[PDB]
RNA sequence: ACCUGCCGCUACCAUCCGUUGGAUAAUGGCUGAACGCCUCUAAGUCAGAAUCCAUUCUAGAAAC
RNA sequence: GUUUCAGGUGGGGAGUUUGGCUGGGGCGGCACAUUUGUUAAAAGAUAACGCAAGUGUCCAAAGGCAGGCUCAGUGAGAACAGAAAUCUCACGUAGAGUAAAAGGGCAAAAGCCUGCUUGAUUCUGAUUUUCAGUACUAAUCGGAACUGGGAAACCAGGGCCUAUCGAUCCUUUAUGUGCUUAAAUCUUAACCCUAGAGGUGUCAGAAAAGUUACCACAGGGAUAACUGGCUUGUGGCAGCCAAGCGCUCAUAGCGACGCUGCUUUUUGAUCCUUCGAUGUCGGCUCUUCUUAUCAUUGUGAAGCAGAAUUCACAAAGUGUUGGAUUGUUCACCCACUAACAAGGAACGUGAGCUGGGUUUAGACCGUCGUGAGACAGGUUAGUUUUACCCUACUGUUGUCAAUUGUU
RNA sequence: AAUCCAACUGUUUAAUUAAAACAAAGCAUUGCGAUAAGCUUAAAAGCUUUUGACGCAAUGUGAUUUCUGCCCAGUGCUCUGAAUGUCAAAGUGAAGAGAUUCAACCUAGCACGGGUAAACGGCGGGAGUAACUAUGACUCUCUUAAGGUAGCCAAAUGCCUCGUCAUCUAAUUAGUGACGCGCAUGAAUGGAUCAAUGAGAUUCCCACUGUCCCUAACUACUAUACAGCGAAACCACUGCAAGGGGAACGGGCCUUGCAAAAACAGCGGGGAAAGAAGACCCUGUUGAGCUUGACUCUAGUCUGAUAUU
RNA sequence: AUUAGCAGUUUCGGGGGCGUAAUGCUCUCAGCUGAUUCUCAAACUCUGAACAUUUUUGGUAAGCAGAACUGGCGAUGUGGGUUGAACCAAAUAUUGGGAUAAGACGUCUAACAUUCACUAAUAGAUACCACAAAAGGUGUUAGUUCAUUAAGACAGCAGGACGGUGGCCAUGGAAGUCGGUAUCCGCUAAGGAGUGUGUAACAACUCACCUGCCAAAUGGACUAGCCCUGAAAAUGGAUGA
């Protein structure tokens, strides 16, 4: 941070603040843009998901993710084609930092603005996690694999503590794996809605599948 | 101790102060020399980093805050957000060395700028030289004070170069309307006041003369022009000084 | 009091005197594997600082 | 004039005050009485100058009760009329409204609308909330009188609920064919008995301004200033990653955005030790010490042809200056130089120094203050005491009595 | 070589301050014509008065020189002032059996209205505006009346500040000249200058070069012994150090380094050395001295009435 | 609270080729609405938990300040943690023998044997507790994955590593290789319009690619154990020695 070198917003304590109706002086996040590369590319046309994901509870900052991002940003021509790349971080930094601040900085001693109604000002804004909560994730075709690891790695570096990459078995931002989507497109019975799926309604829906036929279209 | 005891004096002065002088009151606010300054020429970073302390005092020397009373008294306003604003804005700040530094530039570049229009050009021109105004500025030694403006300092820097010695420059081009058979006398008056170009001899029509009269000294000479003719006239001017005409010696 | 002024004490305000062996560091190698090659290295070892320790020098142990 | 009394004047004097909390104290704010929500770790209970807000009022209705009705919003229509007027019908388990803060509660209502009323009346008993099971504030339940509402059940101790307040005395008001005035029983007048209002906001209730640098006392390390202790935001110093700079070229030399560190040579946070007194700052003096090596030596790099630099290592063995200015470190120029590098050591060193500052009494100026007086505002003058003790150290005697022959 | 200050001559803190402080003549104001002024005393009675305005009593300024700009809004001080308000006690009336109660009339003072600034003091903030060319002359407005005039200044007065420019220097946070929208200068709170003077504050140059470069020499209390001469000193215990943990810098504790009687003369590194139940600081329902439009009071005073009269 | 596209639209917002601007076609924007997804809220919830430790508030944090439960130095030390107000063992009349506790069992210092692995580091060695990180390492140990291999490998060395062709560009020139693009085929076991070095540029060499020989294992990528790097501060120096 500017205020801070983010050694004592390293780990997770203290009940969350919020920019809420309670504060108020809450600054704007350091990024509010959460994704990258094609957003209009299918769920289908992309089967390939690697995560990001600490291993230990600890509030990354809102530069920090913005940095991070703008590794995998870069690692993009190095990668080949912004075209067949997604990501969305899945980490918004939703919780604020307080910032009781030390009116010495020059000179000057207090003992009547010390440590009485010394209570922060927020500022910092930050994401809490825990150990194995994702950080980053990317969706993308299965030609890049290596170099998004490469951009991952990259990411490592410009976040606090032990991180770890693993290879989904999905399509990438899904719930289902492989094995079971292609019986979804093989049997016919999935719905699409652009970047997300949908799949028909049975033990989906009952109540409102019993006496109908327009949900099996 | 014994009888020796460690003072060293009530709290560190080491800030800019920012005295408002309002309902006859100090209200003062802890902030640094050069960050009020960047804050008050446009860079408006954030209220409490432009701000070593969110809050008011009377006396930032003496460690005195001030009441919210006196405060609502003063500016009609109680949160501290507001009044801090107003103190940064409106009230004597202390600049460091480096700030005061760029103000003497400053003041500096504007009295070979403003000179630029009565420039100190060589034997023949090469019309501009305002690198060689400034260069002359301190070989005549000269208090370039940034508490007066500028256009009274060119004043007083004119009056210097004349004894340096390069003569005096402020010419420019006054085209006097005058109508009737009295602008033919005028004219013929004011020829061995200043020079005479540009004429025309007219008794039932307007006799466009063009000058070349002082121009820092301008409005008065219109004045006394009118005066001697008789009638009331108008005698348009270019805007106040200008490097159209000769700037040599003249 | 002043000018000289001895012995004496003293002033880079004068003069004379303040060394040389092994051991290493970094580092550069040598042979040389682990790892058919290759590598200052793992075994092994060459050179090598104002360094290290001795030599020289002061004191001289309830030490001989 | 003099008594004798009265009205005003009256810091000329007399006596006395001048809250409390408090990450020192004052400046500050109120966390000093009370409410809601969270702090509060699924009964209660449970703190800070913890966070977000409120309270000293407002209401003949914004009370009581009965009856009727349904709101916010949206849709589709309809002279003027469109984004808005008003008129329909649709949907609308509330998204409205309900004195206000916030949370709750609430639809044949607790809302809106009407109607009638004044249970916002009195006597008495119990409870709760806080709690000492004391007071008060508040609130609850049950009765007796007397009323109100509505057919009637029912409901009606003021506001849908949780806040919207206050002892004794002293007064003042109501209450009663009331009591008592103790040497003529009467008349008042007074006091009482009963219940209210006057208000204390420090809110279970200190009539109440300042200052002392002319000060004093009992105390306090519970409580500041120097020291050390934790800490490391801040200060310095170090990395890690590598978008970019660098003609070319991420890492020769740098290195954005971002992350991890050390450090106790900045200052703050702190108040553990010292107020029955560690002599406060600086400079002279001097040792010793640490390396984060400025020079030196031996080395490795380079965008290293050379000279000249730049970067790295080993390495603290030895060197690391003369001035001008300032109380001064810090600072800021000149001057040489191999280099003029960082620091420590009770912010090394006052029974080693001067005292230049800072810190008393005298004064001056400014500003502030009705003034006494205040001022990290300046200015000027303002006693640096004691070692003869223990040790440590310098040098010196003496001993070496089992360093073995009287030596 | 010149600056700051004070004119001088003089005086002061009975043991840190001799100063720029004080004083001082010179300048100015107020009070006052005796039963006066000012003051002393419970009382009686007094002093200045061995007095009478060319004076006494009370202030301020502070020699000379040259000046003292504006403001009576505030505060004080005064007044043969309008008032016809408030207004005590007494006295008057009314009412009530009385106690008692309620009306007028109403003193000073306050309120009010004028005077006063060499009495305290004050001497702006916003619009335009001498081509805003502008230092702000000038206009307009607002409060609290006036709105810093002449002078003067980073001054002993200026925070920012080592202000800017200039000089003086090899180099100058020092001095001095200039500038001066002056944090927060300024006209008897006295402003400006300055001869003479000053154990006065600052600077600069010549100024006899042991303050220093860098010390040495020599001459005088120490040391020794004699006497009176380990008085006084001393006092939890004592006194070897490295880290550790410890109420968080141990001489004692832990674990390490080590050490061998008795002594001498120097040293100031330690003994959180010694000298004071700390004054700095904060607490006490602890005090004092002084202040003031605190709370309460009081002599003195001004007025009213009874009585003497 | 708040991200993402997707759908139905919009003469009801706006601009392009067509069309009356278009909201119609074909593109993007704006607004609405419908289906999904991201992340989530001390002062929210449809739902719901039996001075020391654990919870927790403020604080950058502190041996800071402040709460909850319980436990501890008060008439409470002893044994242990080198030493110690809070940790354990565990409670203190005066004794003896026994057997344990915590903790140790080279020597200090009462208390030993065995057995297997790991480390080779001025390392490392009794929670609290007197420090260590991110990131590095072809140190060694363990382990997991997939791949290469008898069509004979790895590593090595030996041989070959061609033509259309100077492809097109830029370009006297840059022919695989200043630099750029497309990057295709013939013949072969075998050869990219080419990895570098180099050449003004070609070449030459080297690589990819293929075979000879030797003769059986090999290659990557992570994972975590110890060791190392990071890892500097002040009198000499502390796993207690």
């Amino acid at each position: 941070m500017g205020r801070r070198p983010a050694r004592c917003y390293r780990y997770c304590k203290n009940k969350p603040y919020i920019k809420s109706r309670y504060c108020r002086g809450v600054p704007d996040a350091k990024i509010r843009i959460f994704d990258l590369g094609r957003k209009k590319a299918s769920t289908d046309e992309f089967p390939l998901c690697v995560h990001l994901i600490s291993l230990e509870k600890e509030q990354l900052s809102s530069e920090a993710i913005e940095a991070g991002r703008i590794s995998c940003n870069k690692y993009i021509s190095k990668t080949g084609g912004k075209d067949s790349f997604h990501m969305r971080v899945r980490v918004h930094p939703w919780h604020v930092l307080r910032i009781n601040k030390m009116l010495s900085c020059a000179g000057a001693d207090r003992l009547q603005t010390g440590m009485r109604g010394a209570f922060g000002k927020p500022m910092g804004t930050v994401a809490r996690v825990n150990i194995g909560q994702i950080i980053f994730s990317i969706r993308t075709r299965d030609n890049m694999l290596a170099n998004v690891v490469e951009a991952l790695r990259r990411s490592s570096y410009k976040f606090p503590g032990r991180q770890k990459i693993v290879v989904s078995k999905k399509w990438g931002f899904t719930a289902y794996n492989r094995e079971a989507y292609q019986k979804l497109k093989a049997d016919g019975r999935l719905m699409n809605d652009g970047a997300n799926v949908k799949v028909i309604t049975n033990h989906g829906t009952l109540a409102q599948y019993a006496k109908d036929i327009a949900a099996a279209n | 101790m014994s009888i020796f005891t460690p003072t060293n004096q009530i709290r560190l002065t080491n800030v800019a102060v920012v005295r408002m002088k309002r309902a006859g009151k100090r209200f003062e606010i802890a902030c640094y020399k050069n960050k009020v300054v960047g804050w008050r020429s446009g860079v408006e970073k954030d209220l409490d980093e432009v701000l070593q302390t969110h809050s008011v005092f009377v006396n930032v020397s003496k460690g005195q805050v001030a009441k919210k009373e006196d405060l609502i008294s003063a500016f009609g306003t109680d949160d501290q957000t507001e009044i801090c604003k107003q103190i940064l804005t409106k009230g004597e700040v202390q600049v460091s060395d480096k700030e005061r530094h760029t103000q003497l530039e400053q003041m500096f570049r504007d009295i070979a700028t403003i000179v630029a229009d009565k420039c100190v050009n060589p034997e023949t021109k090469r019309p501009y030289t305002v690198i060689l105004i400034e260069r002359a500025m301190k070989d005549i030694h000269y208090s370039v004070k940034t508490n007066k403006s500028t256009k009274q300092q060119a004043l007083e820097v004119i009056k210097q170069l004349k004894e340096k010695m390069k003569i005096e420059r402020a010419h420019m081009r006054l085209r006097f309307i005058l109508p009737v058979n009295e602008g033919k006398k005028l004219k013929e008056k004011l020829k061995p006041l200043i020079k005479v170009i540009e004429s025309e001899d007219y008794g039932q029509q307007l006799e466009i003369v063009c000058l070349i009269d002082p121009g820092c000294f301008r409005e008065i000479d219109e004045l006394i022009k009118k005066e001697t003719k008789g009638k009331g006239s108008l005698e348009v001017l270019n805007l106040k000084d200008v490097e159209e005409g000769d700037e040599k010696f003249e």
